[PDB]
């Protein structure tokens, strides 16, 4: 068949609404595993997509920039799922500027910031986290964070400035780069389906 | 079940009827000064771990007298890591250095393809490219921007393409050619209508022609997308899938290391869904 | 002033009813600040709380067993809030049991299930999932699982069987065993304000 | 930039060195034979410990003294450790006398390190003590594998599950909850009195605090007999040092038993620092 | 270029799956959780053990820990060991069989090796025969605080401290005499009548010998009952193989109990490098 | 028990922060991206690198700020090396100051170490000065291909090997051969009019020594040209004291060039120890 | 064909004489290669002859306790050749005992003393040396030596005093476990023979 | 006083006939030390002079470039004794080349070959020996050997080719860093006699 992974969360709904618009019936739909005729559907959470795909356990999934990079994951990413725009940047208290002693960050997303720290050449303790990653600087707990924004509400009510944009987010439909050639015909064909009813909502 | 291990008999058959000698090291090699990953031990013994066989191949050929001609086979495992887990993986292999044409990489491509012919049941695809293209592609978009096309065009992100299109006001039509070729226009045939360089044309037609009148029975398909083989290989590129286990089953190709060429092709019994 | 790392989750709600019902008045309010005259409360990711107390950020916390567990960490564990029973377990598919020698294991709770099979003379891969951890073994991906369970609702689900149970999960508020000592009196004022609404009940 | 109130480290040598403390400094790094805990591997076939803990090291550099000898020393260097896997370094100011002679040989330990810690950190400063003997005397009246665990939840404080022991198990475990609900409400030596404690225990606790009430009229003596985790590390009485104001631990030390060897030793935390 | 004699691993896997014989092929390196002297550290945390000894190698790798039966196999692969502080490795094929039932599974896994011993190597062969048992025997009434040393000296065929010892602790030693004395002067089979040994020590090497002596009319096969050495590694029937040509030892294995089990094997040495 | 005469370092200690250098102390050992000679891995993938100099790590710390740092400080720590293929440490008293200003700076870090050195040593001090900014010169008019091989007959004092070179190459040496044999016979600070030096190299040399001079009495200031060994760890004046009574090296260092800029700097070895 | 590795210095005489004692007769030589169609000697140091024995290049040696432990080498030892009572010894300046730091240690016999070192359980530094081991103490290079000694003349004619007798020793003629097999019929005669002469002699 | 390390051997009786000529007395002597009332001489084996000097318990020695190499010391080096002229050299079997791969070489002089390996991109296994190097090739010990020559009269007995001159030696009379400064009248006032004797010979 074909087995995809989608993200549980924001996308969910989006995302299994392109897939009905699309022809598929599941005939098993449980909270986190929807089998269908010609298509199984693994609810996973989004760190988990990347997983999914390089084992090949998936064949296509839904990701952010944001994991993709996370994760180091090389895939195939043909076309977007239309979504606000999102960007990944490092942030601190109001007019603080980049502490200068050896900067500690707190993330969701360590391995990112990591590799950040390294392109700019600091010395930093990473402090991660699962969520509520700005009230790190509030509480103490860090000098910094690297976290997910879009409209810059969140950012605003913590008293947090942008120091940095590192990179602007995007949801991809992926695919595992052998079964694009394994089960080339299936993919393609679906692939198709999926962008013609994304097309629909102009 | 090791039992797979006797196909090594039938690629050495293969491999010496033309000419290869066995190639045959230890796992660990001793290391003058530290390089990645490396392992040490109580004694003050640096060691790097086999990674790569035609780094290590070439490695040796440097050990060897002036010149060295070297056509070797080998099987063995192969070591690398996956997030920080040591994990190993059984390689066939060939190297023939110089390349002194195209048939040397022809024979090299030969004898694998029809090792993984035998070795998997299942439709087996054989996928071809260029490291010559790109050189191309990039030379009539600005320079900086390299890095990003590339990157997209590993990726098959037609749609991000499409978008640097628009707003950064370049006609990368030709690369949009490519990457939509990638999906449906992968027969041999559509080289053709490719805007590309006499040479790269030529190498892809002769190896396109050769494994097609040699293997009737083996999907053999055209993807140029494979940008980030670029600074690994430098000629003629191939892969083999196997799609009655979905997996990949074979990759190579020609390169060229601190002047003169050479080309090399590996088998993974099973491995590789990636 | 005294602040409390506060679990987003199947938890904040009882908690902050609980402290409600203490009396307490928040003036100011976000998604993830709470803050009144005397008391913040930071509102975050259950297990993240240990890494707020332990840092000495916060000085009052409440987690379940498993974060507990799962972090190392060390700190003052007065009483519990009630809370329905649920067990870290071991499980894997239905019938067929531990097929053992080499074993792999999707979780949550690397930290655990390390610990775990160590104390078993195991040998074995942890996989690290976010969640949907119940669907490691259909996939290709694990052989067995270690997750949290009440019901049993999502083990049968998803044709799982318990094959160990490793611990029984209740929620604790903990203190900073500094703060303990540096703020005592306000320390034990209030825990003992929360304490008598929650026995009460 | 990496800087040190080194007028403290110079300020706790003169304290040191009119009690006869005399100087202690060593590489952090030492060559080891066996691939024990933490090790580090070098690029020539060395194995090596790097220094986690004074008295352990003290310790060790005593026993190549083969006539076997009086050790009274006091030092200033990095203790190093892991937080998860990154490895930090403390700095630490400290003292050690092998062999304890008497309490007052203690005391004059305490005297150092509270001094110490009641200058070099602005807060008003708690001192709080502990006695390792008290554990034995609680402990049997109580099922034997119902013991390294009714030891957790000593050390946690937990004295709701201790409450519901009480009742699952049947066993009383009264004195226990005393003893933790002590620790919280009655934390004045003045209540050493009213506790039900072994002789020799109550006598240790009774002099200290008085020595320390006596001498130090602005630092709060407190009494704690948890932290039942200090039993397989230490022997007789146990401190730690809070700084109110800092909100933090601030120095702990106590009396050990090394093979028939009894000694006793504190640390201060100036700390800081990232490896 | 880092040749090897591939048709003699050909020869040798021919004459092993003959007799069903499987094949076995593991990676060198294995993750070690406590540091045991001769371990790796890699730059990821890991810690590694390396091949050292194949038989130990196939009990805990895959042997179907869990129910159901025998286990035939060959290998051909690296075995490393250190020579002072040097790390170096023998590539060697060899064949194991355990469970060993009886007699028959020792003299079914001699008869390959020996097989291939004479075949391999251009100079007349030597098949020394021994047997661990002979040893609690001996001992016997030895005080046990010179166990050690009266095992150093039979190892090392050191008469003459053996005889100044017996004078200087008055103790007769004869009997352990007797044994280097034979593995000198009496090491045809045909003194094994002749030889104080254990019923079923005799017995095992009476067979093998008569087996051995049968069907390799021209290798020669020696009694020497002297190698301690083997006893914290082996259990019963031992054996070593000499090439007179090159003179060099060529192979070495026997019967041995991992508890309760009980095992053979043996293991050709045809490449040192590194 | 190993002892230190912590009096040393606490009257080091006052003649530093006297003349305003503030205290600078780190771990011994630091993080490390990638491989650089002297390693060390723990079971927990770190790899580490271990103080060898200190100069070094002062700089490499120093980079860890934006704006760059004006840094003026003082250490006192082991500092570690191989000695075969054993690890040993050294205790030891410097000093580090970046940017330099002038040679006013480069004298005060002068003055310090050689007034600690006169202090701590018994036997006459000799306080040898050299300058890196002769070479230039020097090789200005002899061949490419041996540059590297004179450097080093200069640094041993080979006077034979020069001649002989003098001899089997045809090229004046001469002047090369003035350097070493004035290093032995005309090392008196008076002969430096004399010296055929770049007027820069001698305006340094001349002012240190009669600073120096003037302020030491006691203390035999020599200028020795050779020590071609400090050409690229150095960049303007050296010095390196000798205690007569003990027959050892007892301090070094000198004036470098920090990628963009000037700084100074010096050490005392006071005490040695393994691991 | 017989190959022995023969110790140059002191052993080299008695062992020379021995040969000729047995019938060897050379027709060919030089400082460093004795041959003669049957028989070849190498004229090794006493250090390298368990280096030729090992790797199989001789078949038969002369070695001293020393040697051999000293490279952790195990080969076949039938009889001693005989000598002298020598034992390998620790030494320090008269009457000054055991330092109580970092020991260091001078010796021609690094391996032996290292092992000395963890079996007494030190903390120790070795400085390697190739001869005059008894300077050094004296000199200030080391506190301690692990050296040989026979009489003890020279221990005391430098102030020193022994400390521990580590092991004592003998001189082995030395077999290569192969060759032993490989051509045994030679090495049994050859043994023979050279065990006659040293009972003719009588010892 | 000053204290010279004397190398035992081959040049062992041209400097102490050197140090005679210089006005130098003894009162005592041994086979290993020689003292007078004013200098002492260790007697000592070529190969440690270097670290007789590097730890400062001699002032002044004597030895060849191969040791002064072979351990990667530096200290100075005011002229020569005079001697004939010798290099270290690569030597192997006379025709039989280098071979491929795998190098086995023998020496007295393990650093001294191993620098020179790496120098050549070369992998060589090292084969530490005491003397009698030129053995070895026969022997089948080693392929190559690194030793020196003058004459060459010892490589053509035993049948070995150079392959490749390292270095040319001499050698020197040196002198401990630290003591040149540190007592440096003496040394200076030693070194001139030392010199004005040898250049009357
Ligand atoms: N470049 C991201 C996806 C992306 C880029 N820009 C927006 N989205 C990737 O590697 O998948
Ligand atoms: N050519 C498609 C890519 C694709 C192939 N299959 C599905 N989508 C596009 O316009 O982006
Ligand atoms: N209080 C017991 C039971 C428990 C643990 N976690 C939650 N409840 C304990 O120490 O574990
Ligand atoms: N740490 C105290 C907290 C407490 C508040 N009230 C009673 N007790 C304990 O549990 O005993
Ligand atoms: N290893 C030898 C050395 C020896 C002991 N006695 C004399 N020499 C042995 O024990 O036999
Ligand atoms: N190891 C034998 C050697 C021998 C003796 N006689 C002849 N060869 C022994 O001493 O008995
Ligand atoms: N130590 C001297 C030895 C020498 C040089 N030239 C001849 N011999 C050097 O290499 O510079
Ligand atoms: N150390 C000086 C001594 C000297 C030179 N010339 C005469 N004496 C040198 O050898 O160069």
């Amino acid at each position: 068949m074909l087995k995809l992974a989608i993200p549980k969360g924001r996308l969910e709904e989006k995302v299994m609404t392109y897939l009905k618009k699309t022809g598929v019936i599941f005939e098993r739909e449980s909270s986190i595993l929807r089998e269908g005729k010609d298509i199984v559907c693994f609810m996973v959470r989004p760190f988990d997509v990347p997983t999914y795909l390089v084992h090949g356990v998936a064949d296509i999934g839904f990701c952010g920039t944001d994991v993709l990079l996370e994760k180091e994951t090389s895939l195939i990413q043909p076309f977007f799922i239309p979504t606000n725009i999102s960007r990944m940047v490092l942030a601190g208290p109001k007019g603080r500027g980049i502490p200068e002693g050896e900067k500690r960050i707190a993330t969701k997303f360590p391995n990112v910031t990591q590799r950040y720290c390294e392109s700019k050449g600091w010395h930093c303790r990473i402090i991660p986290l699962k969520g509520s990653v700005e009230l790190a600087p509030i509480a103490g707990l860090s000098d910094l964070i690297v976290d997910i924004t879009e409209t810059g509400r969140t950012l605003k009510e913590n008293n947090l400035e942008i120091l940095d944009e590192i990179f602007v987010i995007r949801t991809h439909v992926v695919v595992n780069p052998v079964s694009y050639r394994t089960k080339r015909e299936e993919v393609v064909s679906f692939l198709e389906k999926l962008q013609e009813v994304i097309e629909h909502d102009s | 079940d090791f039992l797979d291990f006797e196909k090594v008999f039938s690629f050495y058959s293969k491999a010496t009827k033309k000419g290869f000698s066995p190639f045959f090291v230890p796992a660990l090699e001793k290391a003058e000064e530290p390089a990645g990953n490396f392992f040490l031990d109580r004694k003050g013994n640096l060691f790097s771990i086999r990674e790569d066989f035609t780094k290590t191949v070439l490695n040796h050929r440097k050990r060897y007298s002036p010149d060295s001609q070297i056509k070797v086979w080998y099987a063995d495992f192969v070591y690398r890591y996956s997030g920080s887990d040591l994990v190993a993986e059984y390689q066939l292999g060939l190297e023939k250095v110089p390349r002194n044409s195209l048939d040397d990489s022809l024979e090299v491509l030969e004898i694998i393809v029809e090792s993984a012919s035998e070795f998997f049941e299942g439709p087996v695809i054989v996928e071809i490219g260029h490291t010559g293209v790109y050189e191309d592609l990039l030379k009539e978009i600005p320079k900086d921007l390299h890095e990003k096309v590339l990157n997209l065009i590993d990726t098959k992100n037609l749609a991000e393409i499409e978008f640097l299109s628009h707003m950064k006001k370049i006609d990368l039509s030709r690369v949009e050619k490519i990457i939509e070729d990638s999906i449906y226009r992968r027969s041999p045939e559509h080289l053709k209508t490719m805007d590309l360089p006499l040479s790269v044309r030529e190498d892809l037609l002769s190896a396109s022609s050769f494994l097609q009148e040699k293997f009737p029975t083996v999907s053999v398909e055209i993807d140029l997308t494979l940008a980030r083989t670029i600074e690994e290989y430098c000629g003629l590129i191939f892969t083999i899938y196997d799609t009655s286990s979905s997996r990949l089953v074979a990759a190579g190709g020609e390169y060229t290391v601190n002047g003169e060429k050479g080309v090399g092709g590996s088998i993974f019994l099973e491995g590789k869904t990636c």
